[PDB]
């Protein structure tokens, strides 16, 4: 009797129902992670998202030998792993944390296919959601819906949540056994950056380290900061955890459970608002909308997308994605991003405005693909959703204002300390020219020791003329929207 | 410029390279500091445009009789048949 746990999003110990079911008469069980090189999303991954995946392989790995295990890492396609494995370790028993994406759907039903033909009971346990996503589905009336009020409605009339899972702890195994070897690492270790082929020179310690240690210990101090209160930061929390449920190295059940615990406590009722899980919920939303639709993170042929005559222009996305724009505001936060791997949502915001309506008039699927490859949280369809909404192109929530790349952030703060933090050559500017530091007098970029256009870019765009513009594109869109709506 | 992802290589390993859409572009020095998108007219291309919109007509969303009404409170512009009100505006509405 021989088990296998294949991790995929749900790399923790904690609330692991799949897990937890594979080790009852096991007698044999071994944890398995598969190199994939396309993050479970459309896109290939850059410097700081493998760092986090890395980071979270160890800490796993780390936190297995405490219970005289190990973690193996395979590289390989799933549907070639799989066979070889079934045969060489005697399988009979595998399991995996539901996966409701179109793409891990597919794989899936695959890997279950050469299960079967083996002799291997396959174990799927849902995990990495709150609920049960095809119930939501059904309680809508077969499909899933449109917009994120709907949804709340929807949840809200649900059965209360199983509590999650016991850990899996020395007792949980109990003297099940995962047979270790000869020359185990270097044939299933967890592989270094360099080992990958990443140059790792200049690279600081991780704002963002990986793995559920750090998950729950920032679990801890989020609610704690919670607990106080009852931007002068755009920048990284130490209590942020929006990476650690994407990879699942902090269960999303587990802290929906700690919110409503500190909701009774702190006040009277056990009746919280919905807005109380808006962070897990949104994100549940998204799941919902595409499990049933593979073009989800296309325009074309996917049938909840407005179909919008984006412009191409190579060198304009170029710009735009290495954060030399010639806005200030827009460079900041792209540059946080190619950095850390994180940035606030309202900075989200801020550059797919600039990027699609606002200013480059560039498709969504564009940006969409630039945070794949530098967002840590990125998750496909979450990430999809996100870049249709803000670009007026679906209708999972209101449409806002075009946000402004100079006015938002004299908003947020008028010091400008975040531009200067993430841009250097700029650091010397006066709040007065620092959002707009094209309308310097040609002294005072000599005093600051920035030109513009010569160690700082030129603007773009012309802001006002490309926004006076592109409102117009879209209202003569939405204009033959309601025409063949009639 | 620290853009650059892990591609798959042929069945033996992974190959460090920048993103097709990075080696697409001519990402000289110039560019980035020196290149700005030109100012064109803007009837020229809402009609160039409005030759796209056509062929995209047969492809725009659809939306059945629930999801009209979820539609209603969230988006009004759908059952009323007038611009969405966030998009009816002259420009960016900081500037003006
Ligand atoms: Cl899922
Ligand atoms: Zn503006």
């Amino acid at each position: 009797v021989n088990a296998v746990h294949w991790f995929r999003k749900g790399l923790r110990l904690h609330d692991n129902p799949a897990l937890k079911e594979c080790i009852q008469g096991a007698d044999t069980i071994r944890c398995v992670y598969i190199l994939d090189p396309w993050f479970a999303g459309s896109s290939n991954v850059g410097i700081n998202r493998w760092r986090f995946l890395l980071q979270c392989l160890e800490d796993l790995d780390a936190n297995l030998r405490k219970l005289n295990s190990r973690l193996f890492v395979i590289r390989g396609q799933p549907a070639d792993v799989f066979p070889r494995l079934f045969k060489e370790w005697n399988i009979t028993k595998l399991s995996i944390e539901y996966d409701s994406e179109p793409f891990g759907k597919e794989r899936d039903a695959a890997i279950k296919k050469l299960a079967t033909e083996a002799g291997v009971e396959v174990i799927v346990r849902i995990s990495h959601t709150l609920y049960d996503l095809d119930k939501i589905i059904e309680l809508n009336g077969g499909q899933p819906p449109l917009t994120y009020k709907r949804f709340q409605t929807l949840v809200s009339k649900m059965e209360p949540l199983e509590m999650p899972a016991d850990t899996i702890t020395s007792d949980v195994i109990g003297k099940c056994m995962t047979p270790l070897s000869d020359d185990h690492d270097e044939k299933y270790g967890v592989p270094s950056l360099e080992e990958l082929g990443f140059d790792t020179d200049g690279l600081s310690s991780a704002v963002w380290p990986g793995g559920e240690t750090e998950a729950l210990t920032r679990l801890e101090r989020h609610l704690e900061r919670k607990a106080w209160v009852a931007a002068n930061s755009l920048l990284a929390s130490p209590t942020g955890l929006s990476p650690y449920l994407r990879f699942g190295c902090l269960s999303c059940r587990l802290f929906y459970f700690k919110l409503t615990d500190l909701y009774k406590k702190v006040k009277k009722n056990s009746s919280p608002p919905l807005s109380l899980y808006g962070q897990l919920l949104w994100r549940e939303f998204f799941y919902t909308a595409a499990t049933n639709n593979p073009r989800f993170d296309k325009m074309e042929g996917n049938p909840i997308c407005v179909q919008i005559p984006w412009d191409k222009n190579p060198e304009a996305l170029a710009k735009w994605a290495e954060g030399r724009t010639g806005f200030p505001w827009i460079d900041a936060i792209m540059t946080q991003l190619r950095q850390e791997g994180w940035i606030h949502h309202l900075a989200r915001h801020a550059v797919a405005c600039f990027l699609t309506r606002g200013d480059l008039w560039i498709s969504w699927e564009e940006g969409m693909k630039v945070f794949e490859e530098l967002l840590l949280d990125a998750d496909w369809s979450i990430n999809a959703g996100s870049w249709m909404w803000l670009s007026c192109s679906s209708f999972f929530q209101q449409f806002f204002h075009c946000y402004c790349p100079v006015g938002f952030g004299r908003r947020t703060d008028p010091n400008g300390d975040y531009i200067r933090r993430y841009l250097p050559v700029l650091r010397g500017f006066p709040a007065k020219y620092i959002y707009d530091p094209w309308n310097a007098p040609e002294g005072i970029q000599k005093v600051a020791k920035c030109l513009i256009g010569v160690n700082y870019p030129k603007p773009m765009v012309n802001h006002a003329e490309a926004s006076r513009l592109n409102i117009e594109r879209m209202k003569q869109i939405y204009q033959q929207l309601s025409r063949y709506r009639g | 410029a620290g853009l650059e992802v892990l591609f798959q290589g042929p069945d033996s390993m992974y190959v460090l390279q920048d993103p097709i859409w990075l080696l697409m572009a001519n990402t000289d020095d110039s560019i980035m500091m020196t290149y700005q998108l030109p100012s064109r007219d803007l009837q020229a291309v809402l009609k160039e445009d409005q030759e796209k919109l056509k062929l995209l007509q047969r492809s725009q969303p659809r939306f059945t009789e629930g999801q009209r009404r979820e539609l209603r409170e969230v988006h009004p512009w759908v059952h009323t048949g007038g611009l969405p009100t966030a998009i009816d505006v002259t420009g960016c509405v900081y500037c003006e």
